[PDB]
């Protein structure tokens, strides 16, 4: 629950595996899990769209962060085939992927560097930046030159 | 049918005046069947009014009443404004050919399922194949709308033109509705091309075309027509096949200098007319 509350760093499920393996095994507590594998395709369905849906939650938080993680190079340490890859961009253009850049010769695609309208993104950075460093500068200099009078 | 309907006009010129109005709803009749042949909504829209005003008063034999019903869904059906009157006027034509014309039957229910097929509605179409009453007047006609149906209700486009392609010898004589049938194959082919390259800013033509199994050729030429009708923003590329799309969002601002240039230029103008004529 901890690694699936935020920051989900990018690790091997196999590791998970036998987590998985040993819930079924145990029966002191979280006993019925032959129960929730009871039925042939219900649990197949729990369980391949459960990998599904934190392999494609990590990508909704790792798309806060604009870092260009080389999704052609993720692909590689995880060890998977890029066609399923190409069906996770399936659930994504229904997962509201409007905002991406994708590439034509290369597979790198880009989740930032929109047009940027001058008059509303640099407008807005520049605003918080400039501003936050007029005011935030205000504040410490005559705190700080406050702070000195207690020397006398 | 030009001359048929410019000398059928002018016999109603003379034949309104004659008693015995009752026999001017059959060359009326055709008059708005030759108006739709034309392709002429207003008019068809004034003589058929004429037929309304016409067939107030006159209670001919249904066999005339339902074709005005038929013929004023199809009219209305070509601008495509509402179809649920139209849907209206295509089911009291139905219910005026019912048990008299096994044709006129299979082609009442078939253009019921085309006018409410044209909406995107096929769990309707299965309501109206599965009953009883309609299984009876079923045949190589309602075969091609199931075909539809079910490449509607499954979104495909490949098996849409298997319908197209193994029923063309029912789709051979398919009357002139056959355009608004490529406006729905058009239509369901927007939806596609609306759905795969808007995600896609820049991707191979192969790699997007793959999925659909289809030539470049037509999806090029429909998708070239689109931008040129300038109802979205992209281009298409052969050599490189590289998609751009980009927006100039100050619109206001070179339409209003242009036009207070264009306007000051008849200002600086007459300003020269007239120190031009006070001073020679």
């Amino acid at each position: 629950l901890l690694k699936l509350f935020t920051t989900m760093e990018l690790m091997r499920w196999s590791t998970l595996v036998e987590d998985y393996g040993m819930e079924l095994r145990k029966g002191s507590l979280e006993s019925p899990a032959t129960d929730v594998f009871g039925s042939t395709e219900e649990g197949e369905k729990r369980w391949k769209d459960l990998k599904n849906r934190v392999v494609e939650h990590n990508i909704r938080i790792m798309a806060k962060y604009y870092t260009r993680i080389t999704m052609k190079r993720m692909a590689q340490l995880l060890d998977l085939s890029v066609d399923e890859s190409e069906a996770f961009l399936s659930n994504l253009v229904v997962n509201k992927t409007i905002f991406a850049k994708v590439d034509r010769l290369a597979g790198i695609i880009n989740f930032q560097r929109p047009k940027d309208p001058n008059n509303l993104l640099n407008d807005w950075s520049q605003k918080l930046n400039s501003l936050m460093s007029l005011v935030n500068k205000t504040t410490h200099l005559i705190a700080k030159e406050e702070m000195i009078h207690n020397l006398q | 049918y030009q001359e048929a309907l410019h000398l059928g006009s002018q016999l109603l010129r003379e034949l309104k005046k004659m008693d015995d109005k009752a026999l001017l709803v059959e060359v009326q009749l055709l008059e708005s069947k030759t108006y739709h042949a034309l392709s002429n909504l207003p008019k068809a829209r004034a003589a058929l009014t004429s037929a309304r005003t016409t067939a107030n008063a006159i209670y001919c034999p249904p066999k005339l009443q339902a074709t005005l019903d038929m013929q004023s869904g199809i009219i209305h059906a070509a601008e495509e404004k509402d179809w649920k009157t139209a849907y209206s006027y295509f089911y009291e034509a139905f219910e005026g050919y019912d048990s008299i014309d096994s044709p006129k039957a299979i082609t009442s229910l078939k253009y019921m399922l085309l006018c409410k097929i044209m909406l995107n509605t096929p769990e309707d179409v299965q309501a109206l194949v599965s009953g009883k009453l309609a299984l009876r007047y079923a045949g190589r006609q309602t075969e091609a709308l199931k075909c539809v149906a079910q490449a509607s209700k499954n979104r495909s486009l490949a098996d849409f033109e298997k319908a197209l392609t193994d029923y063309r010898a029912e789709l051979r004589d398919d009357p002139i509705i056959s355009t608004h049938l490529a406006k729905l194959y058009d239509n369901l082919l927007e939806q596609n091309l609306i759905r795969v390259i808007e995600p896609f800013s820049r991707v191979q033509i192969e790699h997007i075309s793959s999925l659909i199994k289809l030539s470049k050729a037509d999806v090029e030429r429909k998708l070239s027509q689109m931008i040129l009708d300038k109802k979205f923003h992209g281009i298409l590329d052969q050599g490189e096949g590289v998609l751009i799309i980009f927006d100039e969002p100050p619109v206001d601002k070179t339409y209003e200098a242009a036009l207070e240039t264009i306007q000051n230029m008849s200002k600086v103008v007459d300003s020269l007319y007239n120190k031009a004529k006070k001073l020679t």
